[PDB]
């Protein structure tokens, strides 16, 4: 709110905002981070998966084992 | 001649030649995509001698020459269809091209958002020509050559703004 | 050291004005030219067309008066602080014993 | 590589064409999700179950220890 | 002192680059698509940071231990009962 | 053309391509933050040659070009906060800018803290345009 | 090696200027001429029709002072870092042996 005075202000451009092609190459830099992750990872969790899915398998597996074992020294013990 | 009507565009070398895009009207820098190299122009005259005995390329009624004989390719386009991927061997020009007459109601251009009352001056010029009401014509004709030159110059004053010039002292190696 | 740095100056001062000036550039006024014709460079025939004032050789600088002077100076001072001299007769072992 | 300057609505198609790998990735993801959920589940569970099994297991062997 | 980081609002009423009113919607429409794909890219970091960090580690981490826990309680009990049941 | 339509800005290069704010009309200074340093202006004709065989830049189309591959930056479009702290590496604008065509009442510009009278008469202008009274027009 | 390059450099811009400087170009206004004429050559007549000022001889470049005095320094430079000198007597095993 200065008379004359040229450097009291700076009258806002019509928009801070890029051209399109920036945002072609933003969408594709998501787009690519974004991808990179899935690929990588997905080959990750799934074999990981399936592998800890055999995890638990043999994990059960000796869950049986120790169910017929306890069976078996819970009848050791029986016999004492 | 200003920016905002220009354009972009990949060409399709056969042998330093192409043909010339209909919508062509004026012309600035062609290049490479790659290493700039911007070309330079020259005549007829001059390019078939290189022939005989940088880049050139001249004007052929409806065709564009090149001496070195070059090739390009315009890009792969479509399938999926998520880019262009341009090809490798590219040049790109920059030229002036002709804007499409309206011909429609809502359409717009670039000018509208910018500086009507230009169009606006310079039809009703030759409305008051329809008419015999000239002093009009003249009112009208000084105003529409005034913010023309205004616009001009806003371009001009854009060309080079930045900083000092500085003529380069190009010198090849010796 | 400073003889050397100082000719390189020089030197490389007057080398690029030459070269410079060796390019020749015509300047010329926008709508004349018959850019056609100028461009061909066969014994004669510009179409100077209009004017008559169209083309004219551009304005490139003189060399300086002042290249030419040290450049002058730094070789006498070379051949002062310095024994040498490009055109003087050397020593001999006996005038090395009696400059008589 | 320099490129030329396509017209705006090009660049918005090439920007379109980015969100559809992430969507169908994104569904391959919530069903590992689920996977890895249902094992974790069951690793916990079976892991304290069969605990606590051992540590009453070797009470019993300590109480048959004190009674030898 | 800035950065263009805003959004497409308005189109040039003077100034030969850029926006006009037969291009805005293109800015945009890019602009949109643009967020979409971050959105995407986050929620993605997200779910595979979340997946792996969080399940992988629970999972693998207790299962070694509860089983060098296994190995430890049976090999214990069996020593203990048969010296025990030998004396 | 005059500061206090002026702006500072970051600009994210990319080795080149840094493209033109739509708000762009004619640019004044430009430079780093970093050490103070000011760029120069020149045509394609000669950065190309800087390419084949101080920092100069040119203008391509809607196109910022810089012969060394320059990596100034800002954060990618989504955002999310702003203050950046400047990359080590930032390169800042001076241009003037295009100012909002008034769209409200109690809009406002400088120019009418300043010097309205200004306005008044140059749309008085093309008003007695509007109405032939050309003689108030020349005044 | 030095000395061959820019010489080299020298005399291939000296070449240039004078041969295009033998072209001999004559300029001329478009509307004048009385071309079948002009192009004739045999000794007189030309019809400069109009004007006079029609045909005027091509603005050439001069040659650059600098081109003439470097390929001077160049010659004794040679013949400085070099014992070489195209006038100069030369050595005998005696004066090898004793150059008094």
């Amino acid at each position: 709110v200065n008379n004359v005075g040229q450097f009291g202000a700076t009258e806002g451009s019509i928009g801070a905002y890029k051209q399109a092609a920036e945002y072609a190459a933003d969408s594709k830099y998501w787009a690519l981070l974004a991808e990179s992750k899935f690929g990588t990872i997905d080959d990750l969790i799934a074999e990981v998966e399936r592998l800890y899915q055999q995890g638990v398998l043999m994990k059960q597996d000796i869950e049986d084992l120790k169910q017929d074992f306890k069976d078996q020294d819970a009848r050791l013990m029986s016999l004492i | 001649r200003i920016p905002p009507l220009e354009k972009e565009v990949y060409l399709d070398i056969k042998d330093g030649v192409a043909y010339i895009p209909p919508d062509y009207l004026e012309a600035q820098w062609m290049m490479r995509a790659k290493d700039g190299t911007i070309f330079q122009v020259t005549s007829p005259e001059e390019i078939s001698y290189r022939r005989q005995h940088p880049v050139n390329f001249a004007r052929f009624g409806s065709r564009f020459i090149f001496y070195p004989s070059i090739e390009a390719d315009t890009p792969y386009y479509p399938d999926d269809g998520s880019p262009l991927i341009p090809a490798e061997n590219s040049v790109i020009l920059s030229y002036y091209a002709d804007p499409p007459e309206f011909h429609e109601d809502t359409d717009t251009s670039t000018i509208l958002t910018i500086a009507p009352e230009l169009l606006l001056y310079f039809t009703l010029r030759h409305a008051c020509l329809f008419v015999q009401d000239d002093n009009g014509v003249q009112k009208w004709s000084a105003l529409g050559k005034a913010i023309l030159d205004e616009m001009v110059e806003q371009n001009k004053k854009q060309e080079y703004s930045g900083s000092p010039i500085a003529i380069p002292n190009n010198m090849t190696r010796l | 050291k400073d003889i050397q740095d100082l000719r390189t100056a020089l030197v490389r001062g007057y080398i690029d004005n030459v070269n410079n000036a060796n390019y020749g550039r015509y300047k010329a006024l926008v709508g004349a030219y018959d850019r056609r014709s100028l461009l061909d460079n066969r014994p004669g025939g510009v179409v100077e067309m209009e004017r008559q004032d169209a083309i004219d050789l551009f304005p490139y600088h003189n060399l300086p008066q002042g290249i030419d002077g040290l450049l002058g100076m730094s070789e006498e001072l070379k051949e002062t602080r310095t024994g040498v001299t490009k055109l003087g007769m050397g020593i001999n072992p006996d005038v090395f014993k009696n400059d008589n």
